Order: C-alpha cells, then sequence, then structure tokens
C-alpha cells in the first residue's frame, strides 16, 4: 500500500484485525509469540487491561517466560513497550527471586541508532533501582562507562549511575567526585533532577567540593547551586553566595521567583539561626527588586526577620507597594522617588514624627491603596505631641474626606476608616436610593458603613431611621439583617421606629430573630405595652412563635 | 572601599586594558583572579598577558585567564606549566576568500563566522554565500554556524538543495540545535518556496530530525508551506496528505493544520476525494474519539479532562462541520455511530449535542435511513447510562430538522420491553408523541 485504493486497506485491515485481536484475546507463551509476531512481522485495551489486572507461580512464570521470551526473541517498538509495560507493570505493581535476579541479571548485563541505546538503554537501567550486589552493584560501572561513550546517553548514564551507584551505599571518592563533579560542572530537568537527587541522597569532600563547585561557577550556575544548596538545607560563602548570586542574577519567569526565594528563604532561614550587609543586602535588594509570594515572602520574611516589628515594619512594605505600584502603574505625579527616602529607616516622638511626616510629606483601584493606606496608616500611626497628630489627622482626613464614583468609596471609605479606627445623608441616601431604586460594594460599604457609623454613635435618628428603614424596607439580606440585629440589639438593652419599621416590614427565615429575641428578650425582660402586645400579639399570629405567646 | 568605585568607575569608564587595569588595580590595591578576570571578559593579549604574567610571577589560577580572553597558541602553553597546543594554535592561526579556503582547507585537509559576524552584521554577499555554500566535528560546526549565520544574517536583515540535502547527511552522520535548523530550514523554505518536490525534500528533515520540536513544528510548516506554496501556484496531494495526515500539545495544532490544510487543500481543488477524506476522517476521529473517550472515562470513572475535552469536542465538531459541509456540497455507520455516541454520551451541552448530532442528518441528507438510523436508536438506546441532553437534544434536532425510525423503533422497542430505569418510558413516550404528534406529517398508523 507503500507504493499507492482505502477499502481495501481499511476492510482489510478492519476486517482482518478482528480474527487476530478476537483469536488472541481470547485463545487464552501466546502473548510474546503472536503480539511480536504479529506486530513484528508487519489490542491495547485487552492486553493492558488483561495483563495490567492481573503467589511464586504468577511472578515465576510471567518474569521467566517474559524475560526468556523476551530475551531470547529480541536477538523495535516491541522491546520497548513489551519491556516498559511488563517492567513498569511488574516494578510498580510488585511493591522466587533468585531465578528473577540471576536470569534477568545475567541476560540483561551479559546480552549487552537512538532507539536501540535510549530503549536499551532506559528499559536495562530503570529496573536496577527495584551475590546480586557485586554484578549488580559492578555492572553499572563497566556498563555505563562503557556504553556511556546526545542527552540521553548521558542523562541516562549519569542518573543510572549515580542512583544506582550511590543508592547502594545506604572506592565511593571517586565515584562521588567525579559523578558529583562532573555532573555538577556541566535540559533543566536531567541536570536539576541528577543534580538535586545525587547531591541531596548522596549525602574532607564537603568542603573541597562545596568550595570547588560553589567557587568554580549563568542559569545553570544559579539554579544548580541554588537548588542543590537550598534543598538540602562555611555560612558566609553559602550566604554571600546565595545572596550576591541571586540578588545579582535575579535583579537584572518561575526561575528568577524559585531562584530568588528558595535562595533567599534558605540562605536567611538557614544563616539566620555581619548582619549589616546580610540585612542591608537583603532589605534593600528584597525591598527594591519588587502576587502573593512577594506580599507573603517580603511581608512574612521582613515583618518576622527584624510587638513593634511588624506595625513599625507594615508602613514600609504598605507604603513602597502602594506608593511604588501606584506611581509605576499610572506615573504623572512626584512620588516615584519615594523608595530611597522611605525605605532608608531598618538600622514615642520619633514614630509619630518620622511617620506623620514622611506620610503626610510623601503621600502628597484607589479604593484598596486609599482604604488600606489610610487604614494602615491611621491603625499603624494611632495604636503606638496628640495635638499635632490628632489634629493633623483629624483635620486632614475629615477635609480630605469631606472635600471629594469616588464619592461613595472616598466618603465610605475615608468616614469608615477613620470614625471605626479611633452632608452624608444627601450623598448616601440619594446614592443608595437612586441607585438601590433605579434597578455589589455599594451595598455592603453603604449597608456597613451606614449602620456601623449609625448605630456605633433628635432629627438625625427620626429622619435616618425612618428615611433608612423605609427607604431600605419598601423595596439585600445584609439590610435586614444588620439593621434588625443592630436596631434590636441595640434598642433592646425610639419604639415607633422600630416597632412600626420592625412590625410594618416584616410582614421569610430572617423574621424568626425580631420575633424571637424581641418577644423573648422584651417578655423575659420585665407605650412599649401598646406596641409590643400589639406587635407580639398581633404578628404571633411556628412552635417557637406561639409557645412563648400562648406559655408566657 | 575606594578600590571598588575607583577601579570599577575608571577601569570601566574607558592588550593595554588587561595590563593597565591589571597592572594598575593590582598594583594599587595591595581571590583577585575571578574580580581581575571577570572585568576583562565581561565588558597581541595572550602574548604580553601571558609573558607579562607568566615571566613577572599565581599558577593554575593564570589558567583562568585562559576563560577571559595568531598570538593566542602561547595561551596554550598556560595550560602546560597534540591534544592540549594544537586547538588554540590550529584554530587561532587561521582567525571573503580567506575565511573559506583557510576553513575549507584547514578542515578538509586534517566557529568564527557565527560569532564575528553576529557582531558587526547586528552593530551596524560574497562571505554568506562563499562560506555557507563552500562549507567530524569541522562540517557540522562550519556547516551549522555558517549556515546559522547566513540563514539568520540573510533572513533577519530584509540555494535550499545545498543547506536541505547536507543537512541531513552532517546532521545523520554526526547524530548517531534544533532551533535554528527548524526555524532556518522552516523560515527559508517556507519563504522562499512561499514567495515564487516538495515531500521528497521535506520528508528528509521531519523523517531524519526525529523530539517534540522537530516532529510538532513539521505539521504546521510544512502544511503552512505545502498548502501556501502547492495553493498560490496528484502525487503531492496523496503523499502529503497520507503522510502528513497519517504520521500524527502537537495534537490541537497537527489535527488543526492537518485538518484545515488537507480539507482546504482537497476540497478547494469526485467520488475518490469525498470517500478517502471521508473514510480517513472518520477513521482518524472514529480512533480519536474512542481512544480518548475510553481513556478519560476509564481514568476518570477509575478512581486535565478540559484540555481533552475541549479539544477533542472542537477538533471533533470542527472537522466533522468542516468536513460534512465541504464534502456534501459500512465504515461510515460503525466509525460515524460510535464516534458521535461514544464522543457524545461522555451551555456546552446545546451547542456540542447540537453541532455533533447535526453532522448526522447534515452529512448524511440523500439516503441513510436504515444504517445511520438503526445504529444511532440500537446504541444510543442499547446503553442507557445517564443520559437525557443528547437523547432530548439528538432526537428534537434530529427528528425536528428533517424520524419514523427513531419513534417506530423507540416506541415499539420501548413499550414492547418496558411491560431510574422507569424515567425512559415517561420521556420517551412524551419525547416521541409529542414530536411525532407536533412535527405534522402523514405517516399515521401509530394511534
Amino acid at each position: 500500500t507503500p507504493q499507492v485504493l482505502d477499502a481495501r486497506v481499511y476492510l482489510y485491515k478492519r476486517i482482518f484485525l478482528p480474527i487476530c485481536i478476537y483469536e488472541s484475546e481470547m485463545h487464552g507463551l501466546p502473548a510474546w509469540l503472536k503480539s511480536f509476531d504479529s506486530d513484528v512481522w508487519k489490542r491495547y485495551r485487552l492486553e493492558l487491561m488483561q495483563l495490567t489486572a492481573l503467589k511464586g507461580a504468577p511472578t515465576a512464570l510471567t518474569d521467566m517466560r517474559k524475560d526468556i521470551i523476551k530475551f531470547s526473541w529480541n536477538y523495535l517498538d516491541d522491546n520497548t513497550s513489551k519491556q516498559a509495560a511488563y517492567v513498569v507493570t511488574a516494578y510498580f505493581i510488585s511493591r522466587t527471586p533468585s531465578e528473577l535476579t540471576t536470569r534477568i541479571f545475567v541476560a540483561l548485563l551479559r546480552c549487552h541508532d537512538t532507539r536501540y541505546l535510549v530503549k536499551q538503554a532506559l528499559e536495562l537501567l530503570a529496573p536496577v533501582l527495584s551475590f546480586y550486589p557485586a554484578r549488580d552493584h559492578f555492572i553499572p560501572n563497566i556498563i555505563t562507562a562503557m556504553g556511556k561513550l546526545q542527552q540521553l546517553a548521558i542523562d541516562l548514564a549519569e542518573l543510572i549511575l549515580k542512583w544506582e551507584t550511590k543508592l547502594p551505599k545506604s572506592f565511593a571518592q571517586r565515584e562521588a567526585c567525579v559523578t558529583f563533579l562532573i555532573r555538577y560542572i556541566c535540559e533543566n530537568e536531567l541536570g536539576k533532577r541528577a543534580l538535586n537527587i545525587l547531591y541531596e541522597l548522596l549525602g574532607v569532600t564537603v568542603k573541597l567540593q562545596f568550595f570547588e563547585r560553589f567557587l568554580m561557577s549563568l542559569l545553570g550556575y544559579c539554579l544548580n547551586a541554588l537548588e542543590v544548596l537550598a534543598v538540602a538545607l562555611t555560612t558566609w560563602i553559602i550566604e554571600n553566595v546565595s545572596y550576591l548570586q541571586k540578588l545579582l542574577e535575579k535583579c537584572l519567569n518561575q526561575d528568577i521567583q524559585e531562584i530568588l526565594q528558595k535562595v533567599l528563604g534558605i540562605i536567611l532561614e538557614a544563616i539566620n539561626k555581619e548582619v549589616t550587609n546580610f540585612i542591608s543586602l537583603i532589605v534593600n535588594i528584597i525591598g527594591e527588586d519588587l502576587t502573593s509570594v512577594a506580599a507573603g515572602v517580603s511581608l512574612c520574611w521582613t515583618l518576622s526577620l527584624y510587638p513593634n516589628a511588624l506595625d513599625s515594619l507594615l508602613p514600609s512594605i504598605m507604603r513602597t507597594f502602594n506608593k511604588l505600584c501606584r506611581d509605576h502603574i499610572a506615573i504623572s505625579l512626584q512620588g516615584n522617588q519615594p523608595q530611597s527616602g522611605d525605605f532608608a529607616n531598618i538600622e514615642k516622638v520619633t514614630t509619630n514624627l518620622l511617620e506623620k511626616i514622611l506620610n503626610l510629606c510623601a503621600a502628597r483601584s484607589l479604593d484598596d491603596q486609599r482604604r488600606v493606606f489610610l487604614s494602615l496608616l491611621a491603625q499603624l500611626i494611632d495604636r503606638s505631641k496628640d495635638m499635632l497628630l490628632k489634629v493633623i489627622n483629624i483635620v486632614t482626613e475629615w477635609i480630605f474626606k469631606t472635600d471629594f464614583t469616588t464619592k461613595e468609596k472616598a466618603g465610605i471609605l475615608g468616614k469608615m476608616m477613620i470614625f471605626d479606627l479611633r452632608p452624608e445623608l444627601s450623598k448616601k441616601f440619594n446614592q443608595v436610593i437612586v441607585d438601590i431604586f433605579e434597578s455589589l460594594a455599594h451595598t455592603e460599604l453603604t449597608a456597613r458603613m451606614e449602620t456601623a457609623f449609625l448605630f456605633g454613635t433628635s432629627d438625625v435618628s427620626i429622619r435616618k431611621k425612618l428615611m433608612s428603614i423605609l427607604s431600605d424596607s419598601l423595596e439585600i439580606d445584609k439590610r435586614l439583617f444588620y439593621i434588625i440585629k443592630d436596631q434590636n440589639w441595640e434598642y433592646l438593652s425610639p419604639w415607633l421606629n422600630q416597632a412600626l419599621q420592625l412590625l410594618y416590614g416584616s410582614f421569610e427565615n430572617t423574621l424568626s430573630p425580631l420575633q424571637s429575641i424581641t418577644e423573648g428578650l422584651a417578655r423575659e425582660k420585665s407605650i412599649i405595652d401598646f406596641v409590643a402586645k400589639h406587635n407580639e400579639f398581633l404578628d404571633s399570629v411556628a412552635g417557637d412563635i406561639l409557645n412563648p405567646l400562648i406559655d408566657i | 572601599h575606594v578600590v571598588q568605585l575607583d577601579d570599577f568607575a575608571t577601569r570601566l569608564k574607558a592588550q593595554s586594558k588587561h595590563s593597565v587595569l591589571s597592572e594598575i588595580c593590582d598594583s594599587l590595591e595591595t581571590e583577585y583572579f575571578l574580580k581581575s578576570l571577570i572585568p576583562l571578559f565581561i565588558d597581541p593579549e595572550n602574548k604580553l598577558r601571558n609573558i607579562t604574567l607568566e615571566i613577572l610571577h599565581s599558577n593554575e589560577i593564570v589558567d583562568t585567564l585562559m576563560d577571559l580572553l595568531g598570538i593566542l597558541c602561547m595561551k596554550a602553553i598556560t595550560t602546560l606549566h597534540e591534544k592540549v597546543h594544537p586547538f588554540i594554535d590550529i584554530v587561532i592561526e587561521i582567525y571573503k576568500q580567506l575565511a573559506q579556503a583557510m576553513f575549507s582547507f584547514k578542515t578538509l585537509a586534517e566557529s568564527s563566522l557565527g560569532n564575528f559576524i553576529p557582531h558587526v552584521m547586528k552593530v551596524l554577499q560574497a562571505e554568506a554565500r562563499k562560506a555557507a555554500e563552500e562549507k567530524r566535528a569541522n562540517y557540522g560546526e562550519f556547516i551549522i554556524g555558517q549556515v546559522k549565520a547566513a540563514s539568520f544574517l540573510a533572513y533577519l536583515f530584509i540555494f535550499l538543495e545545498p543547506y536541505q540535502q547536507a543537512i541531513p547527511d552532517i546532521i545523520i552522520r554526526l547524530l548517531q540545535p534544533s532551533e535554528l535548523s527548524a526555524a532556518r530550514k522552516e523560515l527559508l523554505h517556507a519563504t522562499r518556496h512561499i514567495l515564487s518536490d516538495f515531500r521528497k525534500m521535506f520528508i528528509p528533515k521531519i523523517d531524519l530530525l526525529f523530539t517534540a520540536y522537530e516532529t510538532l513544528r513539521p505539521l504546521a510548516y510544512s502544511t503552512v508551506a505545502d498548502f501556501i506554496h502547492n495553493v498560490r501556484d496528484p502525487a503531492q496531494l496523496w503523499k502529503s496528505v497520507s503522510i502528513y495526515c497519517k504520521n500524527l500539545a502537537l495534537t490541537v495544532q497537527i489535527m488543526s493544520a492537518k485538518l484545515l490544510l488537507n480539507l482546504i487543500e482537497k476540497i478547494m481543488r469526485s467520488r475518490q476525494l469525498l470517500m478517502v477524506i471521508i473514510d480517513a476522517y472518520t477513521k482518524r476521529f472514529k480512533m480519536l474519539n474512542s481512544r480518548y473517550n475510553g481513556i478519560m472515562k476509564q481514568h476518570a470513572t477509575y478512581e486535565l479532562l478540559k484540555d481533552s475535552r475541549y479539544l477533542f469536542k472542537t477538533l471533533m465538531t470542527f472537522l466533522k462541520t468542516i468536513m460534512i459541509g465541504l464534502k456534501n456540497s459500512t465504515k461510515e455507520e460503525k466509525d460515524l455511530m460510535e464516534i458521535f455516541a461514544t464522543m457524545f454520551i461522555h451551555p456546552a451541552s446545546f451547542n456540542e449535542i447540537v453541532r455533533e448530532e447535526l453532522p448526522f442528518m447534515y452529512k448524511q441528507m440523500l439516503d441513510f435511513a436504515s444504517l445511520l438510523h438503526i445504529p444511532q436508536f440500537f446504541l444510543a438506546s442499547v446503553i442507557t447510562s445517564s443520559s437525557f441532553s443528547g437523547i432530548l437534544i439528538t432526537f428534537l434536532k434530529s427528528k425536528l430538522v428533517d424520524i419514523k425510525s427513531n419513534i417506530l423503533i423507540r416506541l415499539f422497542k420501548l413499550c414492547f420491553m418496558s411491560v431510574e430505569s422507569v424515567i425512559l418510558p415517561h420521556l420517551n413516550e412524551l419525547i416521541l408523541k409529542s414530536l411525532k404528534l407536533s412535527t405534522t406529517a402523514k405517516e399515521p398508523l401509530v394511534y
């Protein structure tokens, strides 16, 4: 068929495949001769499911028949598929040994262009990790050294020779020093897995191997030295070489973050268990080289590598990250050089004067930076001379928050953060009534800021309670649950707003809290008799709402 | 203190640089091999540096100078204090007829052009053609460096028988660097062949260069170059479509490029094309859909399904819709029924069921009322399992887009055999009675 019609090859192959597949799969030594002769003279579900879905008779007969049939009949895809599937299924499913070990070791070790070297080296060397110690441990030097003389031969020979030669030790100076120095002095998976597994599993040689290999060394040296030196973590060479190599090599895409985070975390954690160079270089490079890895690693390492450390150090990361991200993602201002003037502080008037002067002098997507900067600066600067900070903070927060889509976020964030860190009725009632009646952050911010600010403190209570209860109840669970729980809990410890708004607005699962808490607290804690008796008796007319009315 | 800023600023702000910087920094600054030798290479030298450093001595560290900087052969002496002195003398003695004559005569009688042509060619005709056309490591290094530098400089600064016929001998003879040969051969062959024998000249590179870049770049490069060059101007269609379609994250690019290039090239030009395209597309879609459905169902039920389900559904729906719409102007029933039932029985249900179920009636149309209808009702009704979108979408779209075989076989088999399992009688009787009674047709003989 190669010299050319589809009905003859398709009908002959499809119509003729049922005799060999049905006869070979239903007639049962026959799998090796039928699969090797039928597959090599020119089906995966029956051979893979029947051979993988199936005690010394099975292992000895299958290993002796498969090893004798494969070794006796193999002298291109049949050897790699049968050897890889049988060795992978038997070695992976096996987790009498003299015949299989002596026959497989003597036949595989005595029976020895990319398919033959890769299939023979990978298939013959992959089963060595699953009287025999001398031939098995000594056959890797002559087989690997004689067969290794292009990345498959060096990777399979170096990984199989280093793993097979180093796994039996749990004459080693020449193999360990030559294999570690030759394999580590020279595609990232072979060098990283072989160098990391051999260097991490292999352990006078540490000073010469670590000093010569670490000092004789751009991605292979930093990745192999950082991964091998950090996976198994004299401190000045590792800390200075790891910090200088990671900061200098990463300061010029997962290799920079993984090598810089692993080398910085392993070097700082392993060396922190001379401080001016590591603290100044690590703080300046880590604070100047800059989503959860940077904030978590920089905040945890900078805040944990120093009670006043977190509050006094949160302003540098918050002001540097917010000022660098806001000044670098938009610019068009005059606050781009705040890292050199604000980051020069890692060596009660010093905290208030430096924080108020640096924040007020350097502060001259906006909801996260304004709310995080105002809440973090106000909470951190106020949680640690009071007339200047209180008058400047109250005048700047009230004038800046009251002098301003941006009115709801600026007024709610500035009023809620400034009022909770220690003309809103027209904008909040008109914007909430028009935005809520003309149809997610407006309901939670307006309901949380209006309910917390209005409930956490004579016409303002009747106008705000009547307008907010009538406008919010005349039209969603946060306003009714927060207003009913805050008004009932704050008022159960004025009766016309709670009785008229609750009785006139409560008329399904959230209505049991007001009637149960109001009826139980009002009836058990004893103009209130008419509203309580009329609202409870008229609203209680199901076992909890009728058991207290008839039993109380 | 002042040695770093004074030596780095004075030595970096401005041979004479090695002797002045090493002599002034070493003589004025009195571990220095890496700092003093890394600055000379990070930004008559071997004779003055080796003679002055070796005669004014500080031994093995001098060998590090060999990693920094006609006169370089003396540097080989630094490796002493036919295999440790012939590389610097033979490689530096001949350091444009001088490059082709000296490199061809010296290399044939027993890397400078690729590393030196990039600086002069990138920092700003006879050397590229003479050096690239006049060219065991000397053939691979000179051919790879001259072919890569000439192909990259000539192709980036804006004939194929020598590079294509000579790349297989040096690559096959030396392999017993894929980005430069694959990008230069694909860009030069596609641009030279499309800006104006492709199976014989292109089958050696894909058949001899194999290993994911060579096997994955041949589908888009051979399909785009062969489709654009062959379509922009009988053995090329059968050999390229049979070898490219039979030789196959590479499944989406190989299946989309091979199906789009084979369907557009075979349909843009007659029962042989429709029968061969329908048999090859039905066999490949049935084998890929059965293998992906069986492996995904066994691996997912025995305990990356979005890429296999989206790629298999988009490739099967796009290939079946493109082949049916482009080709409609015993293996078909088993391949179409097994691929549609096996691939469809495992907002995506309406588009996948409508697009995957419209190919039976749309691709069939004429005839196909017994084998195409008996396998769908028998295979779809003999499996049951847990399905409701394929029966209502396939029965409503197939019965409403034309129906007597599904209502007669489903009503007779379900009503005669029915005497979780009771949900097929109500849905089958309601869907068959509503579709057959609301279809407004004759037939009758059923009430």
